[PDB]
């Protein structure tokens, strides 16, 4: 019996939301082993990623021996002493498919005790980077499981061939995926142009995720961005002697910048060599559907406009949204995104917010509609108008005062 | 910039001269070039 | 790949029940010889004729692999170069193990060698004062210069000259000597005795100065090296192999592990700026080494030839010492003022 499925049926519409790469995936698919008591799913899964590796008529030399077999390493991590290390886990060609896996096993999570209730019914489902390919097979039918794995088995692994990390440094520490917080996307971007100018077509970095209003992404070469990081530190500096004046608009700016653990570029033209050869990788396997081609595109070179696609799914008023994402990422990114527009989010494989969806009173979490608390009108005995607020509601009177001068 | 940024060894002779295009050299490695780049500033006299 | 083998039994000695057919030696290399080349190679010498190697394009993606199948970042370590002078041995692999037997080896040895009893004795590159770089292509002549027999085996030692196919001229000299474990011969003697020195004109002496202390890890499986560099010997795979052989296990590659303390080489004393500064390395393997090994290197500068610093390493497992190498660096690059 659950309630919000409950509500989602009569009541309450809702959204699938999927997490993308940087979501410290294999600590959460050891927990999501340990915590799994049925083995079924992962039976056929590990079979058919060995299968379908094999007939692949694609190129795939390099990749399919870099490949590992997902049921060997789980049950050495299950042993608790083998497994390799973060920086090899981390590699696109072995983390992307890792990554859905968990996503995938996420979804039998919940599809275990309630899947009468728990089958379909979202609004729609929405991704984040590659975390649009599990949304697309999950709306799909059961036997398309794989073909997530298998497409996210081919992207992280032409994405690797062409673009690899040639180096890192363990001050800021210095990766292909950078983020700024507090200054305005027109203001990153004029700062990005400004740069650009200076640098050839080959190494040039540009904006892939908006975040939110100020919080941007900026990816690139790792030694480029690592280039865009100085004219950011002058400014700053340059501000800070104007703030000391004590003038605000002579004030200093105070952003946070500060880089991520992502070990590749994504979302920009290095990947560019890398569609047309995934493209072939999936025809030439029974992957084939019209949408490998537009996934890919919006994984390997076009950007992710994120906010505005999640909030388009909410503007449709659908209250509800879970993230089968590994640990949980862009449940959170979404949330303060939203806010109070009606839309609140649990972390899907979390226990805290799992509590809610098994129970028919702990379910209707529904963030605070601001509208709600709009004002409105009262009339009072010898007829005098009130607006009414949570001021005048208590004190009987117009919501202004006249301060103490 | 043109030829690549890595790693360069700047490095005055003279003995007792040295410290002085050196020290001229640090402020500014300090003022235009606070990109965080690895530089040796060396002098015969001091640095031997 | 099937490999058989032929027994043949006379009881009138009972102490020798079982004496086994003398084809054995031409009989195994025919195995090998589909399985190694598949005659997809070919060129006829005899050991003394040059080995040609025919034409090698380097791409970008192959440039990646190999700087990623060995990295080092804990140390603030940062590769470059357009190719490592590493990645020289392996274009010139596949044309250097045909030499390894021939008429002169039927002449004066009983041409008798297993191939798993092969050992790697050592590794070296030597520069012409060119040093490799992106897309102009390679083509590799490899020379067996002395085929020797020692006390404890066979060896031969081979010369490799790397050239530059568009340009037209020789960029560098590989350097290999292999030991085959029963072999003896009138070719070439040796009890205990080989030497070998990277040598300049010029030279300066230092003291030993402590650079780096390096944590190397080995990999899960010796495969992902073997198809890039060309090494399908099952020692490092086969697990049957391996202790066929009587082997700890399936030895991690030597090539590996030479690549491996080179890259650390590359990158530390090296610093940020490698490419025009190794123009050589040398590398002797003490010990075998197992996948999932956790390997501490030590590199200390010792002393200068032709303006290049010298470099020593020195490698342990626990108390095993296991790679003993030795590197000349230029020094970082000087700008002058007056």
């Amino acid at each position: 019996a659950h309630a919000l499925v409950d509500r989602l049926s009569a009541g309450e519409p809702y959204a699938v939301a999927f997490g993308g790469q940087g979501s410290a995936w294999l600590e959460t698919l050891e927990e999501l082993v340990s915590s799994a008591g049925i083995e079924s799913e992962l039976a056929t899964l590990a079979g058919e990623a060995e299968l379908l590796l094999e007939p692949v008529a694609s190129e795939l030399v390099v990749v399919r021996p870099i490949g590992f077999e997902p049921l060997q390493w789980v049950r050495a991590l299950a042993a608790e002493e083998p497994v390799p290390s973060d920086k090899q886990l981390t590699s696109a060609a072995v983390s992307v498919p890792g990554v859905l896996l968990t996503q995938i096993a996420a979804v039998r999570a919940l599809a275990r005790q309630g899947m009468d209730l728990t089958a379909t019914p979202p609004v729609a489902v929405a991704g984040h980077s590659q975390g649009v390919l599990a949304v697309q097979a999950l709306a799909a039918k059961g036997a398309k499981d794989v073909e997530l794995l298998a497409l996210a088995q081919l992207i992280g692994a032409a994405g690797t061939l062409v673009a690899r990390r040639r180096g890192i440094t363990v001050l800021g520490d210095r990766p292909p995926m950078v983020s700024v917080t507090n200054a305005d996307p027109e203001r990153i971007y004029e700062l990005l142009e400004e740069f650009s100018s200076d640098v050839r077509t080959v190494l040039p970095p540009v904006l892939s995720i908006r975040n939110g209003r100020r919080s941007v992404v900026i990816t690139g070469t790792p030694e480029q961005l690592s280039r865009f990081e100085l004219y950011c530190t002058q400014i700053a500096e340059k501000e800070e002697a104007e703030r000391k004046n004590k003038l605000r608009g002579g004030a200093v700016f105070a952003p946070v910048f500060d880089p991520v653990q992502v070990e590749v570029g994504f979302h920009t033209p290095r990947l560019s060599d890398g569609i047309e050869i995934v493209g072939r990788w999936a025809e030439t396997v029974g992957l084939d559907v019209e949408l490998a081609k537009e996934l890919t595109e919006s994984i390997l070179v076009r950007q992710v406009d994120w906010v505005d696609e999640i909030t388009e799914l909410h503007e449709a008023g659908a209250r509800w949204i879970l993230d089968l994402g590994p640990g949980d990422i862009l449940t959170r990114l979404t949330a303060p995104v939203i806010r109070g527009l009606g839309i609140g989010i649990v972390p899907a494989a979390t226990r805290g917010g799992q509590r809610n969806l098994f129970t028919v009173g702990a379910v209707p979490e529904v963030a605070r509609p601001w509208s709600s608390y709009a004002p409105t009108v009262v009339k009072l005995p010898d007829g005098s108008v009130k607006l009414e607020t949570k001021f005048t509601r208590l004190t009987g009177r117009s919501p202004i005062l006249l301060a103490g001068m | 910039a043109a030829g690549g940024l890595g790693v360069e060894r700047f490095v005055e002779i003279g003995v007792k001269s040295a410290p002085t295009v050196a020290g001229l050299a640090t402020n500014t490695l300090k003022l235009p070039e606070y990109s965080h780049s690895t530089v040796e500033v060396l002098n015969s006299e001091r640095d031997a | 790949i099937e490999i058989r083998f032929t027994l043949t039994d006379v009881v009138r000695s009972g102490g020798a029940p079982i004496v086994e057919v003398d084809d054995a030696a031409t009989a195994m290399r025919a195995v090998l010889a589909i399985a190694a080349g598949v005659e997809g190679p070919e060129n006829l010498p005899k050991v003394v004729d040059n080995t040609a190697t025919v034409t090698v394009d380097w791409d970008p993606e192959r440039v990646a692999d190999h700087t990623g199948v060995t990295a080092t970042f804990g140390a603030p370590l940062a590769p470059t170069l357009t190719v490592v002078p590493d990645a020289l041995v392996g274009r010139c692999w596949p044309a250097v193990f045909a030499a390894i037997g021939s008429a002169a080896t039927e002449a004066g040895f009983p041409v008798i060698e297993g191939l798993l009893s092969l050992v790697h004795l050592d590794h070296a590159a030597r520069l012409l004062a060119e040093l490799p770089k992106e897309p102009a292509e390679f083509t590799v002549t490899a020379k067996a210069s002395a085929a020797t027999d020692t006390e404890v085996g066979r060896v031969v030692p081979v010369s490799v000259e790397v050239r530059n196919a568009a340009d037209g001229a020789l960029l560098a000299t590989l350097e290999e000597r292999f030991a085959i474990r029963x072999x003896x011969x009138x070719x070439x003697x040796x009890x205990x005795x080989x030497x070998x020195x990277x040598x300049x004109x010029x030279x300066x002496x230092x003291x030993x100065x402590x650079x780096x202390x390096v944590t190397v890890g080995a990999p899960v499986d010796m495969r992902p090296f073997a198809v890039v560099s060309g090494d399908h010997n099952p020692i490092h795979t086969d697990r049957a192999a391996a202790l066929l052989a009587g082997l700890e296990g399936p030895i991690v590659h030597g090539m590996w592990l030479s690549a491996a303390a080179q890259h650390v080489v590359t990158a530390t004393d090296g610093k940020p700026v490698p490419p025009a500064k190794l123009i050589g390395w040398t590398a002797r393997f003490l010990g075998m080494v197992k996948p999932g090994d956790q390997v501490d290197f030590r590199v200390d500068r010792v002393g200068i030839d032709v303006g290049a610093e010298v470099l020593e390493v020195s490698a342990r497992i626990g108390s095993e010492l296991v790679m003993a190498a030795t590197a000349r660096l230029a020094a970082p690059k000087t700008v002058y003022a007056f």
